[PDB]
DNA sequence: CGCAGCCGTCCAACCAACTCAATTAGAAC
DNA sequence: CTGACCTTTGTTCTAATTGAGTTGGTTGGACGGCTGCG
């Protein structure tokens, strides 16, 4: 008989495709060592470990890896009489599935559950762990999806006369579908009720009658939304059953502690019998929502297990040094590292190496691991690729890690594995997650899709966190290779192994395969350290709780769904419904954004105070009660209210809009924001008591929550989004623009004279510096102004600034709007809009927008630019000389030597011009980078350096970059072989920059020379754009003056000399003594004339 | 102050301009070289060497100090210090001055310009002041020794000798001075002759005793000699070297000169 | 006095430099 | 009495790079006019 539903993972296997490298036959002839065996073999898959040997798929006593699994196939392996009491459990994940009563006949389910899935129903499975470490699944019965349609409309269109009629007309529509995939659907599969609700979109909208239609399947709901009566507007048809479960049971959460309890008539949750289990769990329960409640007190995580894994591959074709491609049978996975951690404790518990072929780890690696008190590695040895991959999947099923991590596992590792398991071997993956079959196990690349922000993985009960994703969001680097990240974040240098090196190590015998093993283990250990520094699961679960969505959606599914779910929570409890209006789907902007003030470019050596609004756009939404529900586009809507007292009237984009005030109706967006603003405060509250490392981590968490608050504004601005309203978005930016200008005009009126300031702040008297007093706005962007405060001292302006900010705020705006005094500069270089460099009153340097802090540029030019900046700001002779340049019009410096103090500034450039030519130059200092922002086909301009390097890599069969990867390149010198190459492939031509781009590894290997002219002109370019501000923003003058620092030199060409020497001895200058110089010039004039 | 000074007052200025007017934005990009003896200007035109020796005689005040100095004529690689001497670049120019300052490499040159504005007075063309720094190192290759023979081609017969030259790169051309002094320049296609003496046939000559014939592979010779508005000029030959050359200089007290590499065809 | 050659002026051709637009990266908000 | 899959915060700004078009300047060649010589 066996289990109620079939397990689809492998529990027995008698025959398989055997593929393995011939170089593992240690006693084979030299002629037989190449390539791979590939044929079928009839035996059970085997694993070797420490001289012992076992079948891969056998469960029993002497296993080689840990297990947390109760059932295997149909057999139960729990001790006799195993039966734990469950009261409290922690849920980390939620599934949605459909159960059919006929499929469940033989399971001994109580009647209450059978009624909920007759003839079919959706079941919601909570996945979790008890505090004793038992894996639990709770199956929740009785949740139904539903949507709304306007009753008058439906009545008119279909001629319905009772709710039962609409159910009959829906059943008809389903039956007559092409593909006929809804056989058996009847009116009783639907329930329709008349209710009163209101559409959420404008203030004057009256409540009306809607049919609410309950549907027992999401597949059915999808079809009805798309295809049934398309003229009729539908509401909330896109909401999933999980969301319905979470929102209809107030207080329930997608991540956290629950307890089981008696229900509505003293019903209790039913334990499932093991042959009725749906998942790999210790205990399973059937219940309804009445049997669940949240446990407020419990907050710590239980003993979840984290797996960190990495794979290594070997190409097996004719070119050993091609990058491996998973679709080729001979390009094999050779090793898998797998580290198992307890997330409750941070402790590493197991270190497993899977290895095709024998593998002896070097004694030094074992001693190192022992010294750090880490578990001794268990090495698992396999004869063929299949046996190793099956074993790894067997571990994943039997151990069931709730969290899985790695580095670049979503773009490389999982795709490579799953390709092999699907295409080479024909293994079904739907049973390898938590469910025993019919579950999701997929990767989505970005591919040709115009929409997708990122690649994704979903495995039905398993949270995948790629640390490559996490790191790119938290640290700014030009490269995100793991050695660069390890250097930058963990502060240690890993040695590294290139894919070019692996094929020669592999062929050498067991010891060298051991060296590969060490590299895999070390890589996985680094990724573990990164994981436990950033602790991403805690940040993600906090957001998941607040948004009302599961943690996997919290990782992969964007900002809009977070906002939408929050809005849905509030809408429901106020009587509003949300229109779907998304039946389909330009390149330009939808509305006017922020005002940036024209900067007074220059070098400023008087103090500058920066004022910035805290949480500007959220505060505007809150202060002025902005919402869908509070908006009107008509004056007759607000005719019965009082102007100014009850509503804001505002011109926005040439329309007169109206927003009702909060005592007339509260904004749903205003309420939504409260939780997220609170969450951000709670993080920032902890910064001053935290360590210097904790403080940096907390600052980044803080900033991620700010992104959610701003995405509430953004949500309204999305054309073709889930619930657009460009009127709201444009209002927010309009009000912001007004506030910025108002703040400037206030400061220019109130404190024009020192008298006025001293009248407002008596402490001003101690702050008076010697020259004339002035306070003037020299710059400002969106929500901040820069006030140049000549005549006052920096020491006091910090304190006075707080008071000024308070004063302005209380004079001009409505709470929660708060202007704050952010910082004071002692020196400032305003370069352009969004580009400035300055020093804060403590001594700290701040840099915004300039190439010195953009990730595209090379290390040589960055380090030189930083040196020039340091001289302007921290060398008194240079700062003084820079301030002197402003006394003359810029072009006057063309006809006069510069102030002498700029000596050291010029000296830095001459040194750079020297060092750039040295043969001992480190090519890595010259590496440029750009992101591959999109699929290479979607580019219009195709002459790009990174695209040039992209196609070269593809044609050389190197590792091809993924979309959204940064691509490194160098610019090479055009030796004639380049002209030959590019002309040959395409069809005195000076090649473009994009045609000289090259891969750094190739350029090293083939000794290719760097383009010194490009790099030095690009270095002067960088200096020029950064120091134009000292010369009136004139780039041409800046360029000219900067060139006057450089040593010019002139010579005849070599063959020109080889000729001229024959007749006419050019001893002019270098090449002869000053005596011979004057002699030869005399010698020459008197014959040339 | 200003250890080196070079000056062109109006009395001497026209001595330069009379030599420089035939030059039409042709010499504007050049190297300068300076010592006690005056200025040498040098440039390559169509891949062959051109020189203008401006002797310190041609100047109203002059002083040199320290080692020789060298400067490129362009400033910002756009404007040029030689501009003053071009045509009517400026309608009037009462005087011009070069001053050189500082020490060793890194000496600073300024060129200063003054113009009559009627009113009995002259004023600085201040906006046109040019400042240039000595180049730190240089190699320049310059000619030497007494020429082997000279012919004095007045403008008409210069033009005839010049028009008889070939073109492209394939076609041959040769200069000749055979016995009896025929100066029979020719190609396989075209021929001319002029009566060398140490009526209108004659070319006045020096050291014509030595007789020779020699081909030239150099293209664009005539192109260069037109770019330069060569208002007639002496030809003088250098033949003792393993590669020979022919130097053409305009007829006058001071002159642009261009040096053309001949073939070592004996 | 007539014809031929040389010189001067004007117009066209060719080459280089500068400007403008659009795409892209990547930041600041 | 049985099947499923597209996604998803906003606008403003500078700078590099590439490609096309426009403008200006200079040089070369042709034709006409004037002067000199036969
Ligand atoms: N990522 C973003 N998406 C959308 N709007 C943004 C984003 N960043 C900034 N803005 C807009 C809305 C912000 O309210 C406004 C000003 O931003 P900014 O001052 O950086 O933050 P903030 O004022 O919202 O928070 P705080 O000032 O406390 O950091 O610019
Ligand atoms: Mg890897
Ligand atoms: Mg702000």
């Amino acid at each position: 008989t066996g289990p109620t539903q079939r397990h689809t993972y492998y529990s027995e296997c008698d025959e398989f495709r055997f593929i393995a490298p011939r170089v593992l036959d240690e006693d084979a002839p030299p002629e037989k060592r190449a390539g791979v065996h590939d044929g079928h073999l009839k035996r059970a898959p085997k694993v070797y470990c420490g001289g012992d040997e076992r079948d891969v798929l056998r469960v029993g006593s002497g296993g080689f890896w840990p297990r947390r699994s109760r059932l295997w196939g149909g057999v139960d392996h729990a001790p006799a009489g195993f039966n734990p009491t469950v009261t409290v459990f922690h849920v980390y994940d939620i599934l949605e599935n459909v159960e059919h009563a006929y499929g469940m006949r033989a399971a001994q389910f109580h009647a209450r559950f059978m009624d909920a899935i007759t003839p079919t129903g959706t079941v919601i499975t909570l996945l979790g762990l008890t505090p004793e470490g038992h894996r639990v699944a709770v199956h929740v019965y009785g949740t139904r999806q539903y949507f709304y349609m306007n009753k008058e409309e439906v009545d008119r269109h279909l001629q319905c006369r009772a709710p039962r009629d609409l159910c009959e007309r829906m059943a008809a529509a389903l039956r007559e579908s092409p593909g006929a995939s809804f056989r058996g659907i009847s009116a009783d599969h639907f329930e329709a009720e008349v209710v009163e609700r209101t559409d959420v979109y404008y203030y004057e909208t009256r409540p009306a009658l809607f049919y609410r239609v309950y549907v027992r399947s999401g597949r059915v709901l999808s079809y009805l939304c798309d295809n049934f009566c398309p003229a009729i507007k539908k509401y909330e048809g896109g909401v999933d059953a999980t969301t319905r479960f979470i929102l209809d049971n107030p207080g329930f959460v997608t991540f956290g502690w629950y307890r089981l309890k008696p229900g509505r008539n003293n019903t209790l949750a039913q334990p499932r019998a093991p042959m009725a289990f749906g998942t790999s769990s210790d205990v399973e329960f059937n219940c309804t929502a009445d049997n669940l409640a949240i446990e407020g007190g419990m907050s710590d995580l239980p003993a979840y297990k984290l797996m960190c894994f990495d794979i290594e591959c070997k190409a097996g074709g004719e070119d050993e040094l091609a990058f491996p491609v998973a679709g080729h049978p001979e390009d094999l996975v050779i090793q898998i590292s797998c580290l198992l951690y307890d997330l409750s404790t941070t402790a590493l518990e197991h270190v497993l190496l899977f290895s095709l072929g024998s593998c002896d780890l070097p004694e030094s690696h074992l001693n190192e691991l022992a010294a750090r008190g880490l578990p001794t590695p268990v090495v698992l040895e396999f004869d063929s690729e299949f046996e190793m991959l099956l074993a790894f999947m067997t571990l994943v099923k039997q151990y069931g890690p709730e969290f899985v991590t790695g580095y670049n596992i979503i773009n490389f590792d999982w795709p490579f594995l799953l390709a092999k398991l699907t295409d080479i071997y024909k293994v079904p993956l739907d049973g390898y997650g938590r469910m025993n079959g019919r579950g999701v196990f997929r990767v989505w690349d970005i591919g040709q899709s115009h929409f997708q922000k990122r690649s994704k993985i979903k495995v039905n009960g398993m949270v995948n966190i790629d640390m490559y994703g996490i790191i790119t969001d938290k640290i700014k680097l030009s490269s995100y290779k793991l050695n660069a990240v390890a250097e930058a974040v963990l502060k240690d240098k890993k040695k590294d192994l290139s894919y070019r090196d692996i094929p020669a190590y592999y062929a050498a015998g067991p010891a060298q395969r051991g060296v590969i093993g060490e590299y895999c283990i070390q890589d996985s250990l680094l990724v573990g350290q990164l994981f436990f520094k950033f602790l991403p699961h805690l940040e993600l679960s906090a957001v998941a709780r607040l948004a009302g969505i599961n943690i996997t959606r919290t990782i992969y599914d964007g900002q809009q769904i977070r906002v939408f779910t929050c809005l849905l929570r509030l809408a429901d409890q106020k009587g509003f419904i949300l229109p779907d209006t998304q039946g389909r789907f330009g390149r330009h902007v939808g509305y006017q954004g922020a005002r940036v003030l024209d900067p007074t470019s220059g070098f400023h050596v008087n103090p500058v105070v920066v004022f910035d609004f805290a949480s500007l756009y959220p505060s505007i939404i809150q202060a002025h009660n902005l919402c869908f529900s509070t908006l009107s586009l008509r004056a007759d809507a607000v005719a019965h209210l009082e102007a100014g007292k009850d509503y804001l009237e505002i011109e926005v984009g040439g329309r007169r809009l109206f927003f009702v005030k909060a005592h007339v109706r509260e904004s749903l967006l205003s309420i939504l924001l409260r939780d997220w603003l609170a969450m951000r405060k709670q993080i920032r509250s902890r910064i001053p008591q935290s360590s210097p490392e904790e403080a940096v981590l907390l600052d980044k968490q803080q900033a991620a929550i700010k992104v959610v608050c701003n995405s509430v504004y953004g949500f309204t601005g999305v054309q073709h989004g889930l619930l657009p309203c460009l009127h709201v978005a444009a209002t927010v930016t309009t009000i912001g623009r007004e506030m910025l200008l108002a703040t400037r005009e206030y400061v220019h009126a109130r404190w024009a004279a020192f008298e006025q300031l001293l009248a407002d702040f008596p402490e001003a008297a101690d702050m008076r510096a010697p020259g004339p007093y002035s306070m003037r706005i020299i710059y400002g962007d969106t929500d901040s102004i820069f006030v140049l405060c000549r005549g006052l001292t920096a020491a006091g302006l910090t304190a006075v600034g707080d008071k000024m900010a308070s004063h302005i705020s209380r004079a001009l705006f409505l709470p929660p709007i708060k202007l704050e005094c952010e910082k004071t500069f002692t020196k400032l270089l305003l370069i352009a809009k969004k580009k400035y460099i300055g020093v804060i009153y403590g001594g700290k340097m701040l840099i915004k927008g300039v190439d010195l802090v953009r990730k595209n540029n090379c290390a040589f030019i960055n380090r030189t630019s930083r040196a020039l900046v340091d001289l302007l700001f921290y060398d008194d002779t240079v700062s003084g000389a820079a301030a002197a340049l402003a006394e003359r019009p810029a072009e006057e410096w063309l006809a006069r030597p510069l102030p002498e103090g700029l000596q050291a500034f010029g000296a830095v450039l001459v040194d750079a011009h020297r060092r750039i030519t040295d043969p001992e130059r480190d090519i890595q200092d010259f590496v440029l980078t750009a992101e591959l922002s999109r699929h290479p086909r979607a580019y219009t301009n195709k002459r790009l350096a990174h695209l040039t390097v992209y196609y070269k890599l593809m044609a050389r069969r190197a590792q091809v970059p993924s979309i959204k990867d940064r691509i490194p390149y160098v610019i090479v010198a055009q030796t004639r072989e380049v002209e030959e190459t590019v002309a040959r492939l395409a069809a005195p031509r000076k090649l473009l920059v994009s045609e000289l781009a090259e891969d750094p590894a190739y350029a090293i290997a083939h000794g290719v020379a760097l383009n010194t002219d490009y790099y030095f002109s690009h270095l002067l370019g960088a200096a020029c754009v950064t120091f134009k501000a000292l010369f009136g923003n004139n780039a041409k003058i800046t360029e000219s003056l900067l060139k006057r620092f450089i040593p010019e030199v002139w010579h005849p060409p070599d063959d020109v000399a080889a000729r001229l020497r024959t007749a006419g001895f050019g001893a002019v200058g270098a090449g002869a003594t000053a005596e011979e110089t004057r002699r030869m010039l005399h010698r020459a004039f008197d014959t040339l004339a | 102050g200003a250890p080196c000074q070079v000056v062109l007052q109006g009395a001497e200025l026209n001595g330069i301009l009379q030599a420089f007017a035939p030059l039409r934005t042709s010499l504007l990009d050049s190297l300068l070289v300076m010592g006690d003896r005056g200025i040498l200007i040098h440039n390559t035109i169509f891949g062959e060497q051109v020189f203008l020796p401006l002797e310190h005689s041609q100047f109203s005040r002059y002083r040199w100090r320290g080692p020789t100095a060298a400067f490129l004529s362009l400033v910002d690689q756009k404007r040029s210090l030689l501009s003053v001497f071009r045509a009517n670049q400026y309608p009037d120019l009462r005087r011009v001055e070069l001053a050189i300052t500082g020490q060793a490499p890194f000496r600073t040159l300024v060129q200063r310009i003054w113009t009559t504005t009627s009113d009995g007075e002259a004023v600085e063309l201040a906006s046109e002041t040019l400042m240039k720094r000595e180049l730190t190192s240089f190699v320049v290759l310059v000619p030497q020794g007494t020429p082997d023979v000279q012919l004095r081609l007045t403008r008409p017969q210069l033009t005839k000798v010049l028009n008889a030259t070939g073109a492209d790169s394939a076609t041959p051309t040769t200069f000749e001075l055979g016995v009896n002094g025929k100066f029979s320049v020719f190609t396989t296609s075209t021929c001319v002759t002029f009566a060398a003496r140490e009526n209108a046939k004659t070319v006045y000559g020096e050291n014509t005793h030595r007789t020779f014939s020699v081909v030239v592979d150099d293209c664009s010779m005539r192109a260069v000699l037109r770019r330069l508005q060569v208002g007639g000029g002496t030809l003088k030959f250098f033949l003792t070297t393993p590669v020979p050359s022919l130097c053409v200089t305009a007829t006058g007290p001071n002159a642009v000169s261009a040096v053309f590499l001949l073939k070592p065809q004996k």
